[PDB]
RNA sequence: GAAAUUGGGCGCAAUAGAUAUAGUACCGCAAGGGAAAGAUGAAAAAUACCAAGCAUAAUAUAGCAAGGACUAACCCCUAUACCUUCUGAUGAAUUAACUAGAAAUAACUUUGCAAGGAGAGCCAAAGCUAAGACCCCCGAAACCAGACGA
RNA sequence: GCCUGGUGAUAGCUGGUUGUCCAAGAUAGAAUCUUAGUUCAACUUUAAAUUUGCCCACAGAACCAAAUCCCCUU
RNA sequence: ACCUCGGAGCAGAACCCAACCUCCGAGCAGUACAUGCUAAGACUUCACCAGUCAAAGCGAACCUCAAUUGAUCCAAUAACUUGACCAACGGAACAAGUUACCCUAGGG
């Protein structure tokens, strides 16, 4: 052996760290928590676009509840808050759902109202007065 | 490295002893198909690629270059001021601890490099100095190298061998490339 | 220098700040990790991996490129051809110039060996200098080459200027003698005798066009009167000037160099010349 | 576990050995010697590879036409071997051609 | 046996760190460690809160009464902490109070005394210094620095900046330190 | 071919290579053309015209003769009277 | 991973933002050796830099050590006693800076 | 594939280096094959922490055994093991150690010198000299020579 | 037969080829005792020199469908 | 049954395009003896090898067909030239059957 190689305990140690916490030999035998340790890395920055994801859709959900205490459907709510300049998120939408329920009852009548006014607005239809909540800012 | 010569060797699968048969047979057995005992697989089986034999790391440069590394080392010891210029390396007594407290005073360095024409005309007092410390060293000019002037903090060249070395290395500049050795006679050369 | 000025400001160099030039040093690929080695570079498994491609030439089967082609003697007898070394007149008109020639001297290939005006080397079976017309007009010179083979333009040159040419002829051993003439009297021998020309070259070096030194010097100045006249000059009488007795010198064939014979062992080392003086040695170096 | 549990003894070098201090001098003999001798005649070594460089099938090859006639009697076999080994696989072996 | 020492050094020092994870030492206190001047790091603790001390001031409001006895303990082989610790701890009973009056006017006395008992109570204020590099500065007898010492000197670090800066600037720094608890 | 001989341990030249081909020292491989005195009687004079000619070589094909000789057919030759001199420089190129 | 780390809640140290703000970095403690070339970026922070960033933040105590060391250390100890022990090797000058506002500006 | 001619260690350090502590033990009728392994200290007239495997400490609905997470280990959601061979079956109980890219023709990059270069030989119509940088491991049935065997 | 040697036999066949990170990168064929392979080409890669490349409009490309070639402008 | 070369369809309109795909054929004959010599520029069977076309010139007069074929080395010959059903037609200078005794390396 002219130069055999010192450092290997470091190396091992550098994978065997992130497999203290599994179970059966993976945790110990360098040859199975090097598979099980690269297949947690790829599955923890996958899990990237699934952690956006599934906030999302826990937001809808929260915001679906809250609506239909309300009885507005979120289709409703969303679209007939677009349509007011209220460009909230579902984020935002969610927390005040959950911890102001006032200011979220309060934007589910401004969205049922403008629901309204687009419904009226769309039935005596030709030149009439633009609905009070119907009207937009323009920005130039 | 040109001087190098490694003596490392190991022994291949022909060299290391015994392993001429099959150990067993190539299909029946469970085991892996071997041939030797000797393979480098087997503990005890030669080495695949390990160094083989004396091998010697022998190259030469151009004498040009090598004459202008002398130069650059000169220039390079003058301008960092480490390039010192005696008229003769003669001292008043022979001990070393003079030498050191010399060098000491006049703020050297830890090591220092002496320089003398020639071998047999080094004054007695530097030699019985210089022949008994470890960083002190005397080397006639024609031992001037580079490895030992960079390895040498300090440079003491004589004024003798300011001209030897002057006449040595401005011969590389203008002349002929060579028609045979320049150990062979010329007209002008010695 | 203002980089010298820079070395003062900079800790001294030693063997632990030196470099190589960046570029010099390109980086060794070796077959490990995930770029450079899992199939190494070979490919996938074939005869190509496996290391036993066929030798150079092998079309895969199919009569080779090499081989479909008909002999022909191109190369037939290509080491028995001889070779002469070209030297312009613009090259030695240059050597002339630099000092590195001397025109107030014979222009043996000694003279043009030690100026390293011309390498030539007799193994390769070069046999000695071709004088060559390139540059002659701007050939300003009065000169006394003896170059082995010469164009016509470029003797008309040449013996225009007031000059002499000769052609003559070296053995390999003789011009391998001439061209290093130092490392032949380290070798202790006597000097040799050179051979005449074979039959080939006979008619060549005996012919006075050519300026020949086995020809006529009876039959040289009807020559040197002919190219005079072909060229448009007015041929000078070397007779009249002060160079004349150093323009007229030759050795005679069967002489290596200038003032030496045949038979001689020159004694470098005590600067002498031993002579032999038997009559049998005499009988076959003067031959 | 193939690591040591204690740090070894140090390892004391003298820089200002003999051998280190004095390492290369006449390595310019030649070119500030009056070229009397050449830097190779300064090298010491087997008989066979002073001042000269070659692969292994080179130094195998001038090892055996320079010291082969008084080789041990299984190493001269052994370097046959070798040439014949090496040769096969120079010649006929490799990626490039 | 590898040849080399840089893998044998690296698992050293893996040996060593598991040695003081398996029996690790118990806390010593910081001035008995390395990288400790006491000066320097009185002004820096000046600097850091954004006021000026008069620094022997300060100085005296890190000396507790147990340090200088367990000190001429020691001499036998200094003004104490009471009076700033006294009047810190006097001033800022007193401000809290102003403040959780005048923040709270509808609150019975007994709730804004227990308020009160809260923001200066053993548990917050030995929070607050520990966070302020108070118990780093203190000398004391024992260490950890015990909960009552450590409240004697946070208070006594309130009554060095009153008779440093004055009434209001103290008041700034109870709201900003004990008020936010 | 042989990269290493068993007694020098230098390249070997293919002697059919030399026995065949022209290497001009530009680089140019020189050679004769195949069945250029193969039956004759059945070429017509155009053919046979195109036969009697020295054909210049691909430069695959000249790399591939390089490889198979050596350093001493790359050289330059100064023969006597050699017909094939003035072909050995490469005039007037613009690349 | 995340399962693997432990994790916390975002918080500050003493409500560091209400009242007042507080710098949470007390002590630097470099050590740089004399003579060794792991600590040339060292040896020019501490002739050009550390002097002007120990007056950009007084409540900031720092030490200069300066023993023969062959990894050069920068240690950060912070108000809530915490310890981040950071090296400095083989680091220019502006990299050791950019590293050292970086520890001053955390908690 | 000529000839004339020319003229101590940038080693190994107990799977390494010798097969070697020994051609011993063992195996074979025989020729012949052929091992392994030791570690205190100045004195024996001074008797820690680390592989796999386990134990301390068995187990709790659900599923390539994780990841996102989470107050919370599990429960929720996402997720067709790795190598190799195919356009898309093979091998591996596990740990430790050992185990596989060797050539500088030409080109390129970097120096030196430059119509010359090179420390003879060789090349040269900007070349030549020097360096750097490219070419794997295991596995048959066989064939031949000489022994040992009824 | 078996052993030792030649012997590291040979194997176009099977299996295997060990740090990191980035970049560019896939489908015409012709010969071959050749179709389990090689050689040339095509494609691919780097470096270099230069000047056009690609897309395309009129006009144009034979007698006995979809389109393509060619091609200035852009 | 086939193995090389050519024509047509496949593949309708530049070029190219397979098959143990569909149909025809070829392995010459005839005439001329300037079927002399040279030489710009091109095409090209998807490489190479081979193939094709050719103005001007010198010298003279005043080729048809589609395929109609064979490299190198070697022979024969003073020379010019000539030499294979080398048809397995890019051709090894000359080598058959069989193994349920087969054997090994592999593939399905
Ligand atoms: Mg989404
Ligand atoms: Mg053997
Ligand atoms: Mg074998
Ligand atoms: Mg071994
Ligand atoms: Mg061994
Ligand atoms: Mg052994
Ligand atoms: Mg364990
Ligand atoms: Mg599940
Ligand atoms: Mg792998
Ligand atoms: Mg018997
Ligand atoms: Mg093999
Ligand atoms: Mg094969
Ligand atoms: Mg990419
Ligand atoms: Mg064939
Ligand atoms: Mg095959
Ligand atoms: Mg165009
Ligand atoms: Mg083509
Ligand atoms: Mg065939
Ligand atoms: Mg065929």
């Amino acid at each position: 052996l002219r130069n055999r190689v010192t450092d290997r305990y470091f190396r091992i140690q550098e994978v065997l760290k992130h497999a203290r916490h599994f179970r059966g030999r993976k945790n110990r035998c360098y040859r199975l928590a090097v598979r099980t340790v690269i297949r947690a890395f790829v599955k923890c920055t996958k899990a990237r676009y699934l952690k956006k994801k599934n906030m999302r859709t826990l937001w809808i959900n929260r915001i679906t509840a809250a609506s239909q205490e309300h009885g507005l459907k979120y289709p409703a709510l969303i679209g007939n808050l677009v349509k007011c300049q209220v460009e909230l998120n579902r984020k935002v939408l969610a927390d005040l759902a959950i911890y102001e329920p006032k200011t979220f009852k309060s934007l589910a009548a401004l969205a049922s109202r403008r629901r309204h006014e687009g419904f009226a607005a769309a039935l005596g239809d030709g030149k009439e007065p633009e609905g009070i909540f119907s009207r937009v800012v323009q920005y130039h | 490295n040109f001087k190098r010569i490694s003596y490392a060797k190991t022994k291949t699968r022909a060299e290391v002893r015994g392993g001429g048969r099959k150990p067993w047979p190539q299909k029946g057995t469970g085991r892996a198909r071997h041939g030797s005992i000797r393979s480098p697989l087997w503990r005890g089986g030669g080495v695949a690629h390990g160094p083989r034999g004396p091998t010697s790391y022998y190259y030469m440069l151009p004498m040009k270059v090598r004459a202008l590394g002398l130069k650059v080392a000169l220039t390079v010891k003058l301008a960092q001021d480490d390039l010192h210029i005696m008229d003769s390396l003669e001292l008043p007594t022979g001990d070393p601890q003079y030498l050191t407290e010399l060098a000491h005073y006049r703020r050297w360095g830890d090591s220092v490099l002496l320089v003398d024409l020639t071998h047999e005309e080094m004054p007695q007092s530097i030699v019985e100095a210089t022949s008994r410390l470890k960083t002190f060293n005397l080397i006639p000019a024609v031992g001037l190298n580079v490895h030992s002037m960079l390895k040498h903090q300090t440079l003491v060249l004589t004024l003798p061998t300011v001209a030897f070395l002057e006449d040595k290395l401005l011969w590389q500049d203008s002349r002929y490339r060579p028609l045979y050795p320049f150990s062979l006679p010329y007209s002008d050369f010695p | 220098a203002r980089a010298l000025d820079l070395l003062r400001g900079l800790p001294r160099v030693s063997l632990a700040n030196l470099k190589p030039n960046p570029g010099s040093k390109k980086p060794e690929r070796r077959p490990r990790g995930r770029r450079r080695g899992r199939k190494c570079g070979r490919g996938h498994k074939g005869e190509r991996q496996r290391g036993t491609r066929p030798r150079l030439g092998f079309e895969g089967g199919q009569t080779p490129f090499y081989i479909r082609i008909p002999k022909y003697g191109f190369n037939e007898g290509h080491s028995f051809r001889r070779q002469y070394k070209p030297l312009s007149l613009n090259r030695l008109q240059y050597l002339i110039d630099l000092g590195r020639v001397d025109p107030s001297q014979p222009i043996d290939l000694t003279q043009l060996v030690n100026g390293r005006g011309v390498t030539i080397q007799p193994l390769k079976r070069d046999y000695g200098v071709q004088l060559v017309e390139e540059g002659a007009d701007t050939f300003t010179a009065k000169v006394n080459i003896e170059v082995q083979l010469a164009s016509e333009l470029a003797i008309a040159a040449i013996e225009k200027n007031g000059g002499v040419v000769t052609t003559a002829f070296y053995d390999p051993r003789s011009l391998d003698i001439v061209c290093k003439p130092v490392p032949f009297f380290l070798r202790g021998q006597p000097i040799p005798k050179r051979m005449l020309p074979p039959e080939e070259l006979v008619p060549y070096y005996t012919d006075a066009k050519n300026r020949g030194y086995l020809a006529d010097p009876a039959k040289f100045p009807e020559a040197r009167l002919e190219l005079a006249r072909k060229y448009g000059y007015i041929l000078p009488d070397i007779t009249k000037d002060e160079l004349f007795k150093m323009l007229c010198t030759r050795k005679d064939p069967r002489q290596i160099f200038f003032g030496l014979a045949p038979g001689w062992v020159v004694n470098m080392a005590d600067k002498k010349i031993l002579k032999p003086t038997d009559e049998n040695l005499l009988k076959y170096y003067t031959s | 576990i193939g690591i040591r549990l204690t740090l070894p003894p140090p390892k004391v070098v003298d820089r200002w050995n003999e051998k280190r201090a004095m390492f290369g001098v006449y390595d310019n003999i030649g070119i500030l010697g009056n070229f009397e001798k050449h830097p190779k005649e300064l090298i010491r070594g087997p008989i066979w590879l002073r001042g000269w460089k070659g692969n292994e099938l080179q130094r195998c090859i001038r090892k055996r036409k320079m010291v082969g006639s008084r080789m041990f009697a299984d190493d001269l076999h052994n370097l046959n071997k070798r040439i014949r080994y090496l040769y096969k696989h120079f010649n006929r072996h490799g990626k490039f051609r | 046996v590898k040849k080399g020492f840089r893998a044998a050094f690296r698992f050293q020092k893996e040996l060593e760190r598991q040695r003081l994870l398996r029996c690790p030492p118990p806390p010593v206190r910081r001035s008995e460690k390395p990288n400790w001047d006491y000066h320097a790091e009185i002004q820096a603790f000046g600097h850091r809160l954004q006021e000026n001390f008069s620094l022997d001031l300060l100085k005296t409001a890190f000396v507790n009464s147990c340090y200088i006895k367990s000190e001429e303990a020691k001499r036998q082989q200094l003004k104490s902490n009471q009076e700033l610790s006294e009047q810190g701890t006097s001033f800022s009973q007193t401000c809290l109070t102003q403040f959780l009056e005048d923040e709270y006017p509808d609150m019975p006395t007994e709730g804004i005394k227990n308020l009160v008992d809260f923001l200066t109570g053993e548990e917050v204020v030995c929070h607050v210094a520990r966070n302020l590099a108070v118990e780093q500065l203190t000398l004391s007898e024992e260490f950890p620095v015990p909960p009552a010492v450590l409240q004697q000197t946070f208070f006594a670090v309130i009554g060095a900046l009153l008779q440093s800066s004055g009434p209001e600037r103290t008041a700034l720094f109870i709201r900003d330190f004990l008020i936010t608890q | 071919l042989t990269y290493f001989s068993a007694r020098k341990g230098k390249r070997k030249t293919v002697k059919a290579v030399i026995d065949r081909f022209l290497r001009l020292h530009c680089g140019l491989w020189v050679r004769r053309k195949a069945g250029y005195k193969k039956k004759l009687w059945k070429k017509t004079p155009a053919r046979k015209k195109r036969l009697r000619e020295f054909v210049f070589c691909n430069k695959t094909q000249s790399k591939l003769l390089d490889k198979m000789t050596t350093s001493f057919w790359k050289r330059r030759n100064w023969y006597v009277d050699d017909p094939y001199q003035k072909y050995h420089d490469r005039t007037n190129l613009k690349v | 991973t995340a399962r693997g780390t432990p994790s916390r809640f975002l918080a500050s140290v003493l409500h560091n933002g209400l009242g007042r703000y507080v710098q949470q970095l007390q002590r630097l403690s470099f050590s740089v050796s004399r003579d060794g070339a792991s600590s040339r970026g060292a040896r020019e922070f501490v002739e050009r830099e550390v002097i002007d960033f120990a007056r950009r933040n007084p409540g900031v105590v720092i030490y200069v050590n300066s023993r023969p060391c062959c990894v050069p250390r920068v240690v950060a100890e912070y108000l809530n006693g915490a310890v981040r022990e950071e090296s400095i090797h083989c680091k220019s000058v502006e990299e050791i800076s950019t590293l050292v506002q970086k520890l001053a500006d955390q908690s």
